[PDB]
């Protein structure tokens, strides 16, 4: 009831209280369109203070996967870290990035370890993983598990139910670069427009063939 | 022994000797050293027996590991790089072997790997102890405007050039050509002997 | 009674409580026909957002071993992993994998291990093994404890049972392939039509001399 | 009370209860003859999906010693595999197997270890080993705590009880293998028929001298 | 609910308890100027018995980054100069210390991980870094659990609320280091001025190209 | 209270529990006699389908060193064997067994090991060492603690006092040997008379300069 | 020492001389270079004596492992991939032996490994000091037309044209033919004397 | 082998030949030794061939995990700091290598590391085989008051001496310059032919 | 120094020298070679002295160890088996000595090892400096049907040759018959004279 261990009926209740733990973290969402893939976190600046543009919650992983996170920050910039030194030995080793697959698979068996093992909390951080390999463009969501599940578009944190439905709605497959983060900003606003506010939020994406590009302040307030 | 792997325009053919010394003393007069290591590229061997049949079943090991698990073929840079990263993590206590892999993913290639793993691409490579002679017919004969028969009799007139000129190498020739197309195919030993009545190389 | 330790009476409450967590799982079977053995998934593509051909439950350990899982999800990818890793251990020192059967039994102490000490929980995942050697067409399951039994027919998931009543009735040992896929849906069918749904499912099969075939979306619909 | 360590009066609760889970198996005995020793495991084919023949209970652990198991089928095989091992190296170390108690010894001071440490659970496993050596036919018995003791005829399982108070009343010493295992049989019976069936059981030999020799299904038939 | 494991809803309470832990120490704070970034700790010299100027709670890390430290003190010694030899890591591997966010980011996974792990507790310390590197001045706070966050003023300690909110008010971002060590001041005032008392504090700076300079007690009263 | 921790008041409670568990075994002595000593252990075969002689409760642990022990008979057969390799390193190093009081004390070190750590239980054995070395015929008792004591006579098991208050009578020191196995067998008899019954017992002896003489069968009942 | 292994039509004989030396000065006029590996399989023996009965044991104890974990005895092929795998894992503290394992489980195999694990197929094939003497006979009068009589014939014949032209070989022949209906069954040293008198090699 | 590169008032030139052996027997007449280390620095090999690529390997993941923690580029003291510790944490399994490490961050920069990981700056060097010939008209034509093209010329000039008075240098040169305003630019075939052509150096 | 172990009918004798050297420089007259190593079978030592005595102190530790846990004694292809296993776990830290181990279980046997530990049955052995010496005179008179007297009337013989004609022998012969019935009996010196006075050797 109080480390990885089974339930009464079938439950690990420690993976659960990490879930709950990524249910009160900041809202990220992610989708493909026509070429590639965007990952839109919002990021609301609390105080004036913050340092707006150095905080980044979209971090690279290599040239060609980037990951957004959410959940515990200190459990994420961790696991981040391990991605990314696992997509260099990737490197070092095939010459080349050939599956991202295999880059998130790496990290959900990281964290299926602290989940099987005592001794150890499991990871209470969810994340999602963009970017195109050889196969094409694809988009990964990480679970406290190590569960991971492949989408067209995805959503993680407090907005997690209300803008996985609007995207069960709105979503169309094939989709020009403009009018995908016009969506998805449209979808990080019904949810996070319930404190009546959204900020300018920070936003990146691949189109096949070339490198990361992520947004500066003044594009993102175009499409806000 | 010797070894050739020609790279033309759709198609990479390699094919080997089969005569294994072990002694001095010529001792098994049909031998294996071409190895299908995937299902488009194969690898050819020209050193110490042992340990590059330990190299042969590793790779085979590898890179089907590799397409189980991403459900696609390895790229020949990628399978080139792994092994000479083998090769390379241990060379005092070293693998005396000259190792050259050739294979077809997206265009042709055959590469070359040394003792030390140095990998490094060319248009045609050639390994073992009769190979100055079939880099010499291969410097005066090969046009990368062939066919797959034209190759193929090049690589035969390579190697029984090597045969007749080398001590270490002998044996029935056996040749594998891979393709996009029609994959990976060893040739059977009735058109290879076909081609050997048919070029005027036998004796 | 909440660790791998005795009963009062002779449980592990552990391995019982991991049972019930593979009762909660997706259901799936398999069946030996005439010359060789398929695997049916359920795959019960929920939302419009998952990537539908690309989760995989049917998974290859080998050309001439696939497995199909069931179970927490995490804990079956880490096992099939470390299942291709153990057929590519023997290939590499005997040359071949002779015996399937060796194959699901170093995974099936794999999983007696953690059924065993302190420290760590059992597996939560049953997975069933298919695929022919030199024995001939072969069919395994593989259970929380670590046991492993064999059959010409086998289920698990959550329609466990009623699939397994289907197949006590209704099975017949030599069965071509397209008879015994039919055979293999309407099983799937009979259970899983309680939601009145079933979908189309994932499947593969193999007969003896032939490497692995999956089906494509096209085919199983025309058995559905 | 809870792992192993001393009762209020002199009792290892966790190897208790480990003998209770061996009472919670399946039947099977054995007996020495006039030159040889036989085994006698009940299998109750349940199923008509099971692979009658190919589950095997009796499993031989080299050709001059063999073991029919009882209690946890998973801690079962794992422990005949060791036991299989050991046999093995001291094939490589003095060149024969001379005493088939120090193969009993070795494996019974496995269970006594994980009867004697915490952080790990007994092994609920109950075994009997019979074979010739040097000496001549032995049978032995092994119990959760690492117990052996030697018999000339023992039972396991859920028919203990029944199966060695018919052994206790008509066992006779110097026996012909055709008589012998019709004794056995008769002992088998009168414990499991409460359930009005017995079925096919499985049943091995050795003689002194020669090799070892399962029977058949036709052959077990006649002696039923 | 006393190791660091979940909680009922998503809570680390030990890590929760190590930032009560560090709300029960001495406050102090930082603030970027138009070059350079300053510290300032309170320091409260209790008796006259403490060689007053020698307890330094402004301790460097190199010569290119300090650190002003709150909470459990010891703790707070031996990050402290985990953080130092870190730095002189860098020094020996790149030559130099070119970004002072990888610094603290190393020492916040130390702390990461005696949040991760059972059998330590979690650091109960507090910290915050100042200094220029090749991209410019930085400030960084430091959390129990790990969290950094970067800014151009904060606090830390007793005085953690009362001085966030007289810099959220009244904080100006390009600022002469003369009106930026009185703002200092005024902050630690405001909040520590509940004791009826300041008393000197300590107060270092840097402006961007120069090396540290620790200010004496005479300098020090001038601001005051 | 439940691991070897000290007492409310001065006690082991597993050692002791351990002393309750060497209480439920099958009783034995020892005595020595003008030249030798001599080990007695009843043997109370049980049913007529153990192996009578096979089973043998004196264990030999060198050519000048018996034991015979009582207690949980699997650390028995564990501790005995640990005995006996370690007479054969003394062999090994020295030449020659000097003192049989070394190898009671290395053996006796071996069980305070277990009685002085956690996280294994008290070796819940007790044995008598017999046997006669350059300084002459010693026999020695062995303690669930690790505690040795020297007697002329002693015995252990269920009947440990009544048999211990018959030597406490009727011990004689300078005994020849016929007198001396005839009134150990008096004082086996009077204790385990209560079952209206003895047996056949088990016996051996050493007179100082010859080897070991475990009698037959034969031999016994004409002193019964 | 010699060794010989010949597969033919449906059967693999091998056979070996006995005498062990061990220092120059032949020391064992009966030793034991011919060791059945498995009920349908053998092993002959070129090379360090210790060592290579270790080996004996070890293949033995693994290949008994085998028949009992699997029910089936193990394929010819992978018998020389373990024993290679063996051999090359250590080979900077190497074992210096010749090893020949011959068998048969659906078709006749005879194998040759070096002392760096290079597995080889032949025909047929030998190892040992007085081994390029039965190379020559068996390229001058072995055909694979050959019954199982012809065949031990031919190798008593090779055997003793070995004993006769070198030094370290000598000492009986024993024999041992292995075929799938009969199983592995050594020849008594009766027919072999008898062999030996009716082919005119008694001296 | 040969390598060059040289540091011009805001830009640095590095180029190489192509031709790998690995024998004497040269075998690839187009091999790589100039690689992009990064998006403003070079790394240029003249070592043994599968250490150096190794390095190369190793460098290049170091760099981009560089790039990607910091989101800035490395200064070239530091990748001259960093491959010195990792050749000098090994040296008794050494790396037989001469490593010779260009690129720009505010200056330009062009560093030379032996196998003992010896660092030094210096405003133009060379490393390999072919070396002293293009330290010669290095020394007797290199001003510092230089343009690009000027700069590229003398390069073109430089290695042609090599590869016409040294017998382990040769094939085609390959050229590129990295510039602060365009970054790293390989310059294609075509204008290095241009140039040998316009220089009168083709023959 | 010089062993000898004899096999017949129903009986093994082992016979030793007694002179220790260690040096040149014979240095003691009167050491032990022949050791009972367990109640039905002997160990004879012909090499370095401490390894041989340390392998004497081991092998009795064990044999006596496995009759404890056994109740039967060893038999004599085990303790061989077991010896050889030992002395060839560690070859590279060798032991430099050449055992021979005799005994009697249900037939009489005596095995040599080497130092590489090749276990080998013959029906008479033996080992050491003077051993060739032994090897002749046992090679023209011994027959397997004699009787004990005539074997050890043989056997002085045999160490007498070996003591009149080489340097590192030497000193009073021990003789033990080991047979089922007595079981193992060291000849007293006395019986050993009278065979030496008896047999016209003594001068």
């Amino acid at each position: 009831r109080a480390i990885t261990v089974f339930s009464p009926d079938g439950r690990l209740f420690q993976v659960e209280y990490a879930r709950e733990a990524v249910k009160k973290g900041s809202t990220a969402l992610g989708m493909k369109f026509a070429n590639g893939v965007l990952l839109i976190s919002d990021k609301k600046v609390r105080s004036r203070l913050i340092e707006q543009n150095s905080i980044e919650a979209i971090q690279l992983i290599d040239d060609y996967v980037a990951a957004v996170t959410s959940g515990l920050v200190a459990d994420a910039r961790v696991l981040v870290d391990f991605a990314r030194i696992s997509a260099q030995q990737e490197k070092v080793t095939y010459g080349s990035l050939v599956n991202i697959e295999n880059l998130v698979k790496r990290v959900a068996d990281q964290m299926q370890q602290y989940t099987q093992y005592g001794g150890v909390r499991p990871y209470g951080v969810s994340l999602i993983f963009a970017g195109i390999d050889q196969i094409g463009p694809r988009l990964f969501d990480c679970d406290p598990a190590g569960t991971i599940n492949e989408y067209k578009a995805t959503a993680i944190g407090s907005g997690k139910d209300a803008v996985v439905s609007f995207l069960e709605r709105e979503y169309k497959e094939n989709l020009p670069e403009k009018e995908a983060v016009t969506l998805g900003i449209k979808a990080l606003k019904s949810s996070l427009e319930e404190g009546e506010e959204l900020k300018a939020p920070e936003i990146a994406s691949i189109t096949v063939g070339n490198k990361y590009r992520i947004y500066d302040q003044e594009e993102v307030k175009k499409f806000l | 022994t010797t070894t050739v792997g020609i790279t033309l325009k759709d198609a990479v053919i390699m094919a080997t000797e089969r005569r294994v010394t072990m002694e001095n003393f010529i001792m098994h007069k049909n031998g294996k050293k071409l190895f299908q290591i995937d299902t488009y590229t194969g690898m050819t061997i020209a050193g110490l027996v042992g340990d590059a049949q330990v190299l042969v079943r590793y790779m085979k090991a590898e890179l089907e590991l590799y397409r189980l698990q991403r459900r696609v073929n390895m790229p020949i840079e990628a399978v080139a790089t792994l092994l000479s990263n083998m090769l390379n993590q241990v060379k005092y206590m070293p693998y005396m072997v000259q190792l050259l892999v050739g294979g077809i993913d997206t265009a042709p290639h055959v590469f070359s790997i040394d003792a030390a793993g140095g990998s490094v691409e060319d248009i045609y490579a050639s390994t073992g102890s009769g190979s100055p002679f079939v880099y010499g017919v291969l410097e005066s004969q090969y046009s990368e405007k062939m066919t797959v028969d034209e190759g193929v009799d090049l690589v035969i007139r390579a190697i029984s050039a090597a045969k007749q000129r080398d001590s270490a190498s002998g044996g029935m020739i056996d040749v594998a050509v891979i393709t996009r197309k029609d994959g990976y195919v060893q040739l059977p030993t009735d058109q290879i002997e076909s081609r050997i009545r048919k070029l005027g190389l036998i004796l």
